[PDB]
């Protein structure tokens, strides 16, 4: 009962802790009574975050559902999720909110230092090949086509964080990647499920210039056309190369029913893919921005939407770019972090 | 400029002054950078670069790299710039015998062809005197060295999302091609097979699936 009756999930933009109820086949929140920091740490560790704990507090219930996995005290030194049991309603009037890692905060054309602390550059043979996105001190998200077949040893890659100038990414100064994990479903032709995990050999030290980017929690309600941003080293000019500077471009999401139209991609886009162009063109991703982060701001937190997959003109819009859906893979990401622990 | 106190002649080339070594060009101008000394290449660094060294004085500087006006060098334990193949941190670099700079571009060597960028062989497809070639990692085919060009005939190559196709001569094709009944197009300036959306080729419109195969569309 470890692939069901022991699964916890944070929910919503407010980080509402939940526990699965096999008896009723549902996700339920947890009442705040009897709860302390220790069970918050246990719920974080179970979720693959290991020792990362940020804050837990009670928040007035807003989802509206009337049911709770109430905790026990006299059960003994047993599994934490051996205790959580159902109840009609607690008297504390508060549900638990649990943040396992501080993320999604940045300092307030080219991008200034500390504006995208979660951006990294990946160096195969001293040359910028793919970007990335920090999610924890020792895990970076990128694409599967970056690390496929010929290039798949962790000994080929190296990461640079907090440095803005490609000229300033010296040899022997990056972070060595100690493992490369590609999604098993990844299909080299359709590039479906194009996401890879690249575990660094040493943890990243977080400061004003280096910081994580939060993962998409379930139930985010992305509006039809958000206002995202795209970052990475590329070339705004076509027929270009890896830009000397890190840039950033406002991009607008595109509905999958429009992006799969026959003027755009005629069903090329699968459920695990996301489009984000910009009307009037003049802005999109580009080479060297493949494997880079697409992020948005909702409820005061920078969220990770996806990572770059492919395009057909790259600032020649009416053929916009495509990114993998981080939300869909988040459970596999959690599993991979959990097993490695 | 330095003039000999005895003969008043301007110094040229490697010169030792008050036990301090300096280099002067053919015009007698003191130079900063790397030049060949009697025992090998030496670095005449700016002032105060090491132990309050004077401007243009050779400084002890080996067992680390050197970036100077986009040029790359490396000095061994003897403070002399290294040339030829050298294994640094389990990686091989090649430096020009004449100048010692890091290698750049296609460079045939002893029957093995590479494509250097700042002295480090690169992986992938890069144009050479005959065309493009699959410069591949080590031991990818017949005990080939790291980045050495390898024989890759009549089969596709996928690399960072780039789909190349090679012919019988182990050179990547370009322009229109037909393979196993599937019509392709490969960008002439990169040999990258167009893929994934409408493309403007020869002043027309062509749609290619992300496998790269063309879509007729009439």
């Amino acid at each position: 009962g470890e692939d069901e009756n022991r699964c916890v999930r944070l929910y919503g933009p407010n980080f509402i802790l939940q526990v699965y109820s096999s008896q009723r086949k549902s996700w339920h929140p947890v009442c705040q009574d009897d709860w302390n920091e220790n069970y918050g740490r246990a719920a974080c560790r179970d979720m693959g975050y290991k020792n990362n704990f940020y804050s837990s507090q009670g928040i007035v219930d807003d989802s509206g559902s009337t049911s709770f996995m109430k905790l026990n005290t006299s059960a003994g030194n047993v599994d934490i999720y051996k205790k959580l049991y159902h109840s009609d309603a607690c008297s504390s009037k508060a549900v638990v909110s649990l943040r396992c890692i501080a993320c999604g905060v940045n300092l307030n054309e080219s991008a200034l230092p500390g504006a995208w602390p979660w951006q990294v550059s990946l160096h195969v043979q001293n040359v910028h090949v793919c970007g990335g996105s920090i999610i924890t001190p020792e895990w970076i998200v990128t694409a599967a086509h970056c690390v496929e077949k010929p290039l798949n040893n962790p000994w080929h890659w190296t990461a640079f964080a907090g440095i803005l100038r490609q000229s300033f990414m010296f040899y022997g100064a990056g972070y060595q990647v100690e493992k490369v994990i590609s999604h098993p479903n990844y299909d080299s032709k359709t590039k479906n499920n194009d996401i890879a995990l690249m575990k660094l050999q040493k943890p990243l030290t977080f400061n004003d210039l280096v910081k994580p980017v939060c993962l998409p929690n379930p139930g985010m309600m992305l509006q039809p056309e958000q206002l995202c941003w795209i970052s990475g080293w590329g070339a705004t000019e076509e027929k270009g190369k890896t830009s000397e500077v890190l840039n950033a471009a406002k991009v607008l999401l595109i509905e999958t029913q429009r992006c799969n139209s026959r003027y755009v991609y005629d069903n090329l886009i699968t459920p695990a893919m996301i489009c984000a162009g910009f009307l009037q063109g003049n802005v999109d991703s580009c080479q060297g921005d493949s494997g880079g982060p697409l992020v948005t701001s909702k409820n005061n937190i920078w969220w990770l939407i996806g990572d770059t997959s492919w395009g057909s003109g790259c600032a020649k819009a009416y053929r916009p770019g495509v990114y993998g859906n981080v939300m869909v893979f988040t459970d596999w990401i959690y599993r991979q972090m959990r097993a490695d622990g | 400029y330095y003039f000999n106190p005895n003969t008043a002649t301007t110094s040229i080339g490697y010169t030792t002054i008050n036990s301090k070594n300096f280099y002067f060009n053919n015009d007698g101008i003191m130079q900063l950078g790397v030049f060949k000394g009697p025992d090998g290449f030496e670095y005449f660094a700016p002032a105060n670069t090491h132990n309050n060294n004077e401007e243009g004085q050779s400084i002890t500087y080996q067992n680390k790299f050197l970036i100077f006006n986009e040029d790359v060098y490396y000095f061994d334990s003897s403070s002399k710039a290294v040339t030829g193949w050298r294994t640094i941190d389990d990686h091989r670099f090649y430096f020009e015998p004449n100048t010692g700079i890091g290698a750049n571009g296609y460079k045939t060597l002893d029957g093995k062809n590479f494509y250097f960028r700042n002295g480090l062989p690169q992986f992938g497809v890069f144009k050479g005197p005959d065309g493009f070639e699959y410069f591949a990692p080590a031991n990818t085919h017949n005990n080939n060295e790291e980045g050495q060009s390898i024989t890759y005939q009549n089969k596709f190559l996928v690399f960072l999302g780039n789909r190349y196709y090679f012919d019988s001569s182990s050179k990547a094709v370009t322009g229109w091609q037909t393979i196993n009944g599937n019509t392709y197009y490969f960008m002439p300036d990169t040999a990258i097979a167009a893929a994934g959306g409408f493309f403007t080729i020869d002043g027309a419109i062509y749609f290619f699936g992300i496998d790269g195969v063309k879509q007729p569309g009439i």
